């Protein structure tokens, strides 16, 4: 459950990660 | 004058064409990675 969740969560911030990285 | 007939100060060698040759690659193709947001694209 933790392994799947600690999964998803790192998808979402990956996901807008791209916005937080979109300039650098 | 297009007619340059000296031979040239730097002269054509296989090592430099076998590496200006490999010099056509390229770092390897980098994909979007799949952003898992829910629990059955995780499965």
């Amino acid at each position: 459950q933790k392994i799947i969740e600690n999964g998803i969560r790192n998808n979402e911030m990956e996901s807008e990660g791209r916005k937080f990285g979109h300039f650098e | 004058r297009v007619k340059n007939k000296n031979p040239a100060p730097i002269q054509i060698s296989a090592e430099q064409l076998l590496r200006e040759a490999v010099e056509r690659q390229d770092v390897a193709f980098v994909p979007p990675k799949i952003n898992i947001t829910d629990l059955e694209e995780l499965q």
